[PDB]
């Protein structure tokens, strides 16, 4: 049918009864419940406004970059290991989207990945340089990490991959929800192991969060080419998306500008609002 | 094999996209879901509930707990005891509320506005608070008068501890900006005694109130946007 | 195998209503084996706030008073 | 009970008093080939009682020092007999297999052989440099088979034959996942014999006999042969299943050692 | 003529994709299908084989025949007689089983775990002994009371020397992870004498026992990944 | 569009005293117990919903895996024409993961997909300009004339198939329908390509013992197609391959150690699979 | 010439036992002269175990005892 | 105006009957005017090679004698 | 313009590609064919 | 599809009717099958000459 | 107003130097009145309502005299 619109207006006309909607109690816990036609006289509003904008799809809706790798094709032989780059899985490194992920407790949703590449000339001398191809692949944790970009498990039996030539439209793949839980945690008040009685005095400093809980494995980029006299830098940046989302246990948005992945605060940093000079002043 | 065109548009990147892609781990099980309990399915859901105003800003209750407590004194006075300037998203006072930061992801918004307040002083004290609203486009209300004239309520104090005012969408526009766009002013939110509080002998003769902030059911808002609350080194 | 649905109204379309013409109307079919790979879903519009802003074991009327 | 088993095949039976039950490689049976299925266009040879009787091979004797034996299946029964004489004058043939192993003690014995049926069980080169495979001869033991070893001696005799641990099962994989294997155990403690029924077992429906080892024999000590040396004899006594042969032609007599 | 838009991810490689591709031996004949014996359908149909547990990998029985005896003896003990960590892909011993190997190709997997023990003895002994499995976070079972406490079971010395006991899939995850993790591990697997191995007059006064794992019916894996186990220069 | 079926689900078991208990068997005979929690201790009903989806044969074997990498040179130098092609046995023994997964089975009948990856870079300081150029990539199937060079009449390819790509554009593919001569394909041979017969070497079946005097399935030949440039580039092509439409037969125990060559041979120095441990009773 | 079947379930669905309606589905045709040149197969989790694991002449229950 | 044609059997694919699911068939449409535009038609297995084998003006049986 | 994405094989010439072409020229009108003895169908009919 | 032809099953011959023999001065081919030289079994033939078609040629 | 018009110039250059880092962006108020012929055109109306699309056009030369290679931008 119809996508159902906001509260409309009804008229109303003064009220001398004794029932009360102007006043309550918060103390309940429940938020106070009065609308415009019990506090004023009103005309009739059609609302035909639609909270479309406002869905959890929605809001979430849009993809935000989340990683930059540097990754560097040289023929110096002291730069060779630069040829490839190993990322932790991860969405805590971009603060944009973090801001919005952790309004959450919980959340269950799909995941759409793309990336976008550019590339230059960091050296002073620039020279011919073929089109590079981009190897992406996926190292779920206990997969075997290359310690090289030419390293054999590049091979990708098993690890999915894509291999993208730089100039054509952006890489794109679907991941599908991989918890092993009924729903991703964007919080983890506990420990991964519980210090028993004697060993260590006082262990879980170590180990304490969701940081030392969830291991998603990690994200080899490498180049595919092989070096050239004239060296390129090349930058990837990840984009992502939640798509098909639900949440649960809504949070209060932070205030602090983050410490990293924890839920740490830097000294510098705690006084979120600014003053006015008094009670009475606009 | 079939004649094609492509349009313009085509091999570019846009965040908004919708559009299916092939699957990275193809016939993958996804882990049954469980009837995980408060579900979320909107952000008005949340724009709806009642969280509290930091309204004592001035210096030296900013960041503090003590900003959230606005004081009362059963000292005769005629003076405002308090001024804020609505929008949601720009006031400094509200900018941080939840309602203030959901705003701060959206471009425009709608509907009516609820303030609730809370009287948190002595059993024994008593008295009457008006509460007030006026439209924009008009001088500040500088004193009671002003503020009788707009739209008003009178919270009588007792057994209900708390009182619901409605700020009513008045507006030329059907949205208004988030931003702080000096076209859609937001009006007046003020506060008078409407009698001096009456304090029996022998209790506090300075007490607090709190007030809270909510969206009422028929507001809504529009574009999504970057909120300019968070920020990180390059 | 097509489904179709309602597109969100525009400019020169109807009111609010989204019910006059056939011509809104947004047709889509899915490519791959893994719903995951389906493009999202339609917008649900269904709302419970009282989940969150009036979660009270006893029942609250907003013309009773809170408290009795 | 099943413990007591008859098996009567040809023209000759095994009557065993302690089996344990009794297993059919992927639980398929043996049959005939179909006319659906086949290659030749020959009427075959089908010498049922020539040829599915049971034949005993040379016993072995395990020692707390043996490591395991093993058998090309095929080529200890190449040749047996009449059986071994169709096997040389046709140039196709097929045959499933009874393969039942015996090995008896006294209750005071200690110890456990396992016997695991390997459908193609090629084996490793000895030779390090790989620049030579085993040699048809030593690639094919005949009625007394081969063994298994615990080192690995890979000397540049040595250059074309053979050689396994057992510990890698000749393959290069643990010897403990061999019992993806049709299998069947003797623990002296619970059961003289193992029987295991085999289906041909090829990507084609026919093969020439001479060229190709349908499947292998492994046996290995599992379990130490205490005793309070002990020696026990291992017999190893077969018969084929259905068989037949396409192909005729003069007899075929392969390099000799 | 038909107008169409490129979208991201358009010509690109994806090697767990799924689209067709022209054939380019068109209109060949396909040499028709045999029954040949011993279709597998899935891996899983693998998984629930019970394979050797190389428990004895210690010195001097390491990468041996030796490493999947597991020893016992007459005397008195209270010591175990062995200890696993259930931790099916990333156990020294464990992840190189025929469960483990399967499951090396996986990133997370459930189901529960049978263990089936066989005795290796004379027939003259008997006595009796005790398996026992302790879910997860606690001090591992140190002694036999700690053993009796978690879930156990007592396997007699009989004919019917065979005996199994199931590691329930009891978990906080729905899932657990192949990989070695602080988190998440299985719990542990013991055994002690419930009583002394008692053996007559000239027999053997020291015996192996033989251990096997193989999964469960309630038993699954969810994404495949690449083995550590082998390499290539 | 019914709904797959679920591993095994759990009814809900009290304790008993039964003087039939599962627990006990006799492994001896070939067969594992089939004992399953409800049989050893109390259980909850459970209801399953979980699938066996990523162990089917089709989803285990459904990725592309690098099988092979081929190397050729674009120059123009005069001991450089032998370069400019690259002819490879097809196989899949060059790559190990994807051989130790098709190792799991005796047997096994498929069709494939090739995909190819292609990339160049200068070997050379020059650094110079060169064109994009075009490569093919010729199937020589067993018995079919082989090129001399790479400037030649066999790659006229008029009964052979032949792809031609250009670098920049998406990866080549296309599908192989299976192509074995038996029913499947096998993954071992125990047996020799011939018989030496009673007048022969005594060594003879060392130059053929095993699936490599039997299995040929001809050769790939690439070449760039361009003539020569004054600058050296040079190129390679990353084959990927995948079994699609996958059948197997016949389960065997997975290699333990470094594969090396064609068969199944070890090497000396990595016999050796397991770690040790200090103890029996370590945990 | 099309066919239709449905998808494996994904973050969304909350009919595990693929029960949502016509939501969740896909289109497939086939463009090409020969099957080789098809997309994988439908999924098909049949399996039999026995066959490798209890390959018993005699049948045996689980609770009889091995041998007799 | 598409044709639905069974495609050439592959490697798992059902019996040689040739007539066993819907998955075995292909959709196929001509875009163009011209019909030389169509990709190659199917193939006809019809054969008769007595036309080049056996062209004799009295017909024989394969167990007369020939002259 | 309908979403569409090109997977890999796209741009690449396969000498086995069956598909559909342009006709180089539209309405030629192709001469009628006529009978001519000796029609072969496979090349088995001469292998025979 | 159309297919090769199958192979019957046979016995002995004892004709004075011989499919073996024959006169190729006709300009006939031999028109023998290993069901008329030989004792044969039946033989179901499904490998069908579509490679061979002047078409695929 | 069935046809796209022109309606901005914008400049982004790629810097080698120390300074102009800031060229690398450039960020325009939006607007159509920088354009005379489409907003003479829509300037027919007091009013109007409609849905609005937008194409880019990129091109790019190399300003300096030391020509050299770039790669492809994005
Ligand atoms: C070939 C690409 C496969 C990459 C799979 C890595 C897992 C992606 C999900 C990462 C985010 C998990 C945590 C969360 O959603 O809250
Ligand atoms: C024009 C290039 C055509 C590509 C030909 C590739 C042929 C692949 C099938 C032959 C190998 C079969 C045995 C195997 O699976 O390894």
């Amino acid at each position: 049918s119809q996508p159902p619109s906001t509260q409309s207006t009804e008229a109303t006309s003064g009220v001398n009864s004794q029932e009360v909607p102007a006043l309550t109690a918060v103390e309940t816990g429940a938020s106070g419940q009065a609308i415009p036609s019990d506090v004023v006289e009103t005309r009739h509003v059609v609302n035909y406004k639609t909270r479309s904008e406002s869905c959890l799809e929605s809001f979430f809706g849009r993809a935000a970059c989340v990683t930059i790798l540097s990754l560097t094709n040289s023929s110096k032989s002291g730069e060779e290991k630069k040829h490839f780059n190993i990322w932790n899985i991860t969405y805590t490194d971009t603060v944009q989207l973090r801001r919005k992920l952790e309004f959450f407790t919980y959340s269950r949703f799909d995941l759409e990945m793309t990336f976008v590449f550019t590339e230059n000339y960091p050296s002073t001398a620039s020279g011919e340089v073929r089109n590079q191809v981009y190897q992406i692949m996926y190292i779920p944790p206990g997969a075997p990490r290359p310690s090289s970009w030419d390293d054999y498990t590049w091979q990708s039996s098993s690890n999915p991959s894509i291999f993208y030539m730089y100039g054509n439209a952006p890489p794109r793949m679907s991941i599908p929800y991989v918890g092993i839980a009924n729903a991703y945690s964007h919080f983890y008040d506990g420990f991964a192991r519980v210090p028993l009685e004697g060993e260590n005095t006082d262990a879980g400093d170590t180990f304490y969060g969701l940081v030392s809980i969830n291991d998603f494995g990690v994200l080899a980029v490498r180049a595919v080419n092989r070096s050239n006299p004239h060296t390129i830098h090349t930058s990837v940046r990840v984009y992502m998306k939640p798509k098909h989302i639900r949440c649960w246990c809504p949070r209060p948005p932070r205030a602090v500008l983050y410490r990293g992945e924890g839920v740490d605060m830097i000294s510098s940093a705690i006084l979120p609002l600014a003053k006015v000079d008094s009670i009475t002043t606009f | 094999g079939l004649p094609t065109m492509n349009t313009p548009g085509s091999n570019q990147f846009l965040t908004s996209d919708d559009f299916q892609s092939p699957c990275a781990l193809p016939n993958f099980d996804v882990t049954p879901p469980i009837h995980i309990p408060g579900e979320v399915k909107n952000m008005m859901e949340l724009a709806e509930i009642d969280t509290l105003i930091p309204m004592n800003a001035v210096d030296g209750k900013v960041n503090t707990m003590e900003m959230y407590q606005i004081p009362l004194n059963d000292n005769l006075s005629k003076a405002p005891i308090f001024c804020l300037s609505l929008s949601p998203a720009s006031d400094k006072r509200l900018s941080h509320t939840m309602l203030g930061e959901i705003l701060n992801y959206y471009t425009h918004w709608t509907g009516s506005i609820r303030f609730t307040f809370l009287f948190c002083g002595s059993m024994m004290a008593t008295g009457k608070l008006l509460l007030s609203y006026s439209p924009p486009g008009a001088k500040p209300p500088t004193n009671r008068k002003d503020a009788m004239l707009g739209t008003h309520i009178i919270w009588d104090l007792g057994l209900q501890s708390s009182c619901s005012m409605v700020a009513p969408w008045i507006s030329n526009t059907v949205y208004r900006r988030c931003a702080r766009d000096d076209f859609t002013e937001g009006g007046f939110i003020t506060c008078f005694y409407q009698t001096r509080i009456v304090v029996p002998a022998s209790t506090p003769t300075s007490m607090f109130m709190l007030g809270f902030v909510s969206a009422c059911p028929d507001f809504s808002v529009r574009l999504l946007r970057d909120t300019p609350h968070i920020s990180q080194s390059k | 195998g097509a489904q179709v649905s309602t597109q969100k109204t525009g400019a020169h379309e109807n009111q609010n209503v989204a019910a006059n013409g056939s011509t809104i109307n947004y047709t889509t079919i899915n490519y791959y084996k893994d719903s995951a790979s389906n493009s999202a879903t339609r917008q649900d519009l269904s709302q419970d706030p009282s989940k969150f802003t009036e979660p009270v074991k006893d029942l609250m009327l907003k013309t009773a008073p809170a408290l009795n | 009970s099943d413990r007591v088993r008859q098996i009567t095949l040809g023209n000759s039976t095994i009557t065993t008093q302690e089996a344990a039950n009794a297993i059919v490689a992927y639980g398929e049976w043996p049959t005939y080939i179909n006319d659906s299925e086949a290659n030749p266009v020959d009427a075959p040879t089908e010498p049922d009682v020539s040829s599915n009787r049971f034949y005993t091979l040379e016993s072995v004797s395990w020692k707390t020092t043996s490591r395991g034996w093993w058998w090309k299946l095929p080529d200890c029964l190449k040749d047996m007999g009449m059986f071994g004489q169709n096997m040389y004058y046709h140039y196709l043939g097929r045959s499933g297999y009874t393969i039942h192993v015996q090995c008896n003690a006294s209750k005071f014995h200690q110890g456990a052989l396992g016997v695991f049926l390997i459908p193609e069980f090629v084996m490793a080169c000895n030779t390090e440099s790989k620049t030579s495979y085993v040699s048809y001869i030593n690639a094919n033991p005949g009625e007394r088979g081969g063994e298994f070893t615990n080192t690995y001696n890979p000397s540049n005799s040595e250059g074309r034959k053979f050689a396994a641990l057992d510990y890698l099962l000749g393959s290069g994989v643990l010897a403990g996942n061999a019992f993806v294997y049709p299998h069947q155990i003797i623990n002296l403690r619970t059961n003289n014999s193992a029987t295991i029924v085999v289906p041909y077992v090829n990507s084609l429906v026919i093969d020439c006999m001479a060229k190709h080892n349908n499947w292998g024999i492994v046996i290995l000590p599992l379990a130490p042969l205490a005793f309070a040396s002990p020696q026990v004899p291992i017999t190893v006594t077969i018969a084929p299943m259905c068989t037949e042969f396409n192909g005729l032609r003069n007899i075929t007599v392969p390099v000799h050692q």
